[PDB]
């Protein structure tokens, strides 16, 4: 029902954004680390990511299944 | 190569193709398409023409104290 | 009561602090002369150019409902004066455009001068001028966009009963306008003469 | 051919119909199945309480407020109405229906009075002991607390 | 009376109908002159031209089921009235015909403006909107509303998701032409885009919180180019852009739909117009506002820089014309003055 597609649709383009953001860290991208306030390290910040993005494929999956049935 | 001869040469570019699509159009509801497309792609090209201008011959330049110095 | 209270008391400090002042030998230091020497020119400018298009514009949004509102109601029962009665949101609104145009006439005289010619005649002049300037056109525009909202609902009606009288007292109307029209003028003249800042 | 008429109105002229008194119902019905003309009223110039057939329209009105009534009866019982799934088998398409005779249609207003009035007598049965149920089914309730 | 519900309930809904028609019928026949010596019928109404002949073939087929088959009951004539105005419509044409209905019907043949509201309507949202992060989510739930429509079609709804329904056609185009405007305003999500090279360049060396300016090479082909993000005086040229963008786009929509009103008085052949109200009109604002639009162009291909020359407000070039005519505080093109 609606409950389950609003952590979807959301969990969705979450795993989406944040795959991106990580990828750009740790490459050393001048707008997200080029600045001085921004961050100095990158791949540490990228590790934090990828693990933050694993959640929304969590209850994609979990509320995944419940829509199917 | 980049002057205002370059929008002329799209100018021709889009004023052709906005012929070739009066005639090859269906019978089937075209005015539709008819003017929606030759509409459509002056507005798309006023908008690219105007943001390309205003880069050739600027007056003021970016300025900025922002930057590591390892760029 | 205790706002109209106050008004009898700022009287009282002013004229106990006009005596103390005076019976001392001190009357020359209230001295408004070096308040409008040393005040920075600038400040009388960016007023008159705020209060033109800003008395201006309450002027017109006053009279429009005024106007619109009484419009909707006779509209209730003999909806098809909504076209014909539009007139008067526009000679409400005018007054606006009246003003909207000395703004960016003003604006074009604000310049940078040096500390040193700063406080010489010509921006001095300068300042003066486009501040009351700016209180006639601002005030005059005021009060034409507040006659002919109240002139705009009495024909709002009257059409409403017999379309006959519209016509007839528009003549009142067009004549409110003309106020609006004379303070521009006599805005202009002020500042035909004033020259930028140097 | 057809015109499109997106970039400007459809152009159209005014068309006259003499119709003849044996079939002025029957032929009158396949401009509805057909749905392409709108009619001008000259009669507009004669008043509006007095035409030529109030007799017959007045009839049914009344005729059709009953229906509502046997509608409203339905709401405040525990039924429900049982409908269509669809509307492509009354002829709603270019499809045409040939119209109901006379019969058809005279036992359906006479359906409608004697009808109700059947509905209308056991409505008032329930209503004279229903307003007794509740005087006393109260009457009992001051008593189990008392 | 329940089970007697029940029985009416089942046979109700079918010959609910019928009765309506059967009373509208005579509403319709009441308007017609009704002659009590001679039987006949004066009824009079509009039809389409396309359909004449489906009304000619169609009236035959069922005097032939009567045996009746009267000399004629058709006839067209043409009067001065004022025929009524119908336009038509399909699914996508709709929901941008039921907004221009609703501030008037149009008079009749005469231009609907409902066919430069397709893209004019959705494309200045764009302008406006201005993200493609944030249009591209806009066309998915308008993505998702269409291609579902039949099964949508059939359920029933709220009020607020009919709406919603009802122009569907119309939020997907806004969705769509939001992507091509960020592309240009170079935004997404509030971050820029690196695809092309900068055609400005930086210094070869500098120190931290020493402040820098760029050097031009060339010309950013498409958009802005993405050396302005996170720059200090990045509104002083968006902002003195922007407006220049919206003075053409408003420059070329008003005229445009000012041109319609020529290609109406050439088909009421009304030519006073043409020489008493449009033309006086083209020449006004075209010679006001045309070479407003027409200055702002020429001072962006021309190098005030290299040539010497100061740049000239054009503030001031349209107030000194009209207070202090023949004068000029900087040149734009020779002959101004005289112009």
């Amino acid at each position: 029902t609606g409950k389950a597609w609003c952590c979807t649709v959301l969990s969705a383009f979450g795993v989406v954004i944040l795959s991106v953001i990580a990828h750009l860290f740790n490459t050393n991208h001048e707008s997200f680390v080029g600045s001085i306030n921004d961050p100095e390290d990158g791949p540490a910040v990228a590790h934090t990511v990828y693990l933050a993005a694993l959640v929304y494929l969590v209850f994609f999956v979990f509320c995944g299944f419940q829509v199917y049935l | 190569m980049s002057s205002f001869y370059t929008v002329v040469g799209v100018f021709i570019v889009v004023s052709a193709m906005s012929v070739l699509f009066w005639i090859m159009a269906p019978k089937n509801n075209q005015a539709v398409w008819r003017s929606t497309v030759i509409l459509t792609l002056a507005m798309m090209f006023l908008m690219w023409a105007i943001t390309f201008l205003c880069q050739l011959h600027p007056l003021v330049a970016p300025r900025r104290s922002d930057l590591r110095p390892e760029f | 009561s205790f706002s109209h209270f106050l008004y009898y008391l700022v009287l009282i400090v002013v004229i106990v602090y006009g005596l103390y002042k005076l019976f001392t030998g001190h009357g020359s230091d209230i001295n408004f002369g070096k308040f409008l020497l040393r005040t920075s020119p600038y400040m009388w400018a960016n007023l008159g150019i705020a209060l033109c298009v800003g008395l201006s514009v309450v002027g017109a949004a006053w009279g429009i409902f005024i106007t619109g509102s009484s419009m909707i109601g006779a509209g209730v029962r003999a909806p098809r004066i909504t076209t014909k009665n539009l007139i008067s949101i526009i000679f409400c609104e005018v007054v606006a455009i009246y003003g909207l145009i000395i703004a960016i006439v003003f604006s074009s005289k604000l310049t940078v001068a040096t500390a040193e010619n700063m406080y010489s005649k010509s921006n001095l002049y300068t300042g003066y001028s486009l501040f009351w300037a700016g209180i006639t056109v601002g005030a005059s525009n005021l009060i034409c966009g507040i006659a002919v909202g109240i002139t705009g609902a009495t024909a709002a009606i009257s059409d409403a009963a017999d379309s006959a009288l519209f016509v007839k007292i528009l003549v009142i109307e067009i004549f409110g306008s003309i106020l609006g029209l004379l303070g521009l003028i006599v805005g202009l003249l002020m500042a035909g003469k004033a020259s930028e800042f140097q | 051919e057809k015109e499109e008429a997106i970039f400007r109105s459809a152009e159209m002229a005014l068309v006259q119909f003499y119709i003849p008194q044996e079939i002025s119902r029957d032929s009158a019905y396949t401009l509805g199945q057909l749905g392409l003309v709108q009619f001008r009223d000259l009669n507009s110039k004669v008043r509006a309480f007095q035409r030529t057939f109030v007799n017959e329209i007045r009839r049914l009105d009344n005729v059709e407020r009953q229906y509502r009534y046997f509608y409203s009866l339905l709401k405040k019982h525990d039924i429900k109405l049982y409908e269509g799934d669809t509307d492509k088998y009354l002829d709603g398409s270019g499809e045409l229906y040939v119209p109901p005779s006379g019969s058809v249609i005279d036992d359906y207003v006479r359906n409608a009075s004697y009808l109700e009035e059947r509905l209308i007598q056991m409505e008032d049965a329930t209503d004279q002991i229903e307003v007794q149920k509740n005087d006393l089914e109260q009457y009992r309730f001051i008593l189990q607390s008392g | 009376l329940e089970s007697e519900l029940y029985a009416i309930a089942k046979e109700l809904d079918s010959w609910f109908q019928d009765v309506t028609r059967e009373k509208a019928i005579f509403e319709i026949l009441n308007k017609s002159n009704y002659d009590t010596n001679r039987k006949i019928l004066i009824a009079e109404g509009w039809i389409p031209r396309d359909e004449l002949a489906t009304l000619q073939a169609r009236l035959g087929e069922m005097i032939a089921r009567l045996g009746i088959d009267v000399p004629s009951i058709i006839q067209v004539l043409d009067t001065n009235h004022t025929p009524p105005t119908f336009h038509r419509t399909n699914k996508f044409t709709a929901g941008f015909q039921s907004i221009c209905d609703c501030y008037g019907i149009a008079q009749y043949r005469e231009i609907n403006a409902g066919l430069p509201t397709i893209v004019t309507f959705p494309f200045m949202f764009a302008i406006m909107f201005g993200d493609m992060g944030h249009g591209f989510l806009m066309t998915l739930a308008a993505l998702s509303l269409v291609l579902n429509e039949k099964k949508i079609n059939k359920m029933k709804r709220g009020e607020i998701f009919d709406m919603a329904f009802t122009g569907r056609y119309i939020i997907l185009l806004m969705g769509v032409f939001s992507m091509y405007t960020g592309f240009l305003y170079n935004d997404i999500f509030s971050k820029t885009m690196t695809i092309f090279k900068s055609g400005w360049k930086w210094p070869d060396h500098w120190k931290k919180g020493e402040s820098i300016t760029a050097t031009s090479v060339g010309t950013y082909p498409i958009g802005l180019d993405w050396a302005w993000h996170g720059t200090e005086n990045a509104l002083l040229f968006s902002n003195s852009y922007k407006m220049k963008l919206s003075i053409l786009m408003g420059f070329i929509h008003m005229t445009y739909s000012y041109f319609f009103s020529l290609a109406n008085h050439l088909y009421f052949n009304s030519m006073i117009d043409i020489i008493g109200n449009f033309i006086p009109g083209l020449l006004f604002m075209q010679g006001i506002f045309g070479y407003l639009s027409v200055c702002i162009v020429y001072k962006w291909a021309v190098d005030w820089v290299k040539d010497g020359k100061p740049a000239p407000g054009l503030l001031n070039m349209l107030i000194n014309m009209f207070l202090s005519p023949g004068t000029i505080d900087d040149e734009l093109y020779p002959h101004q003055a005289k112009v």
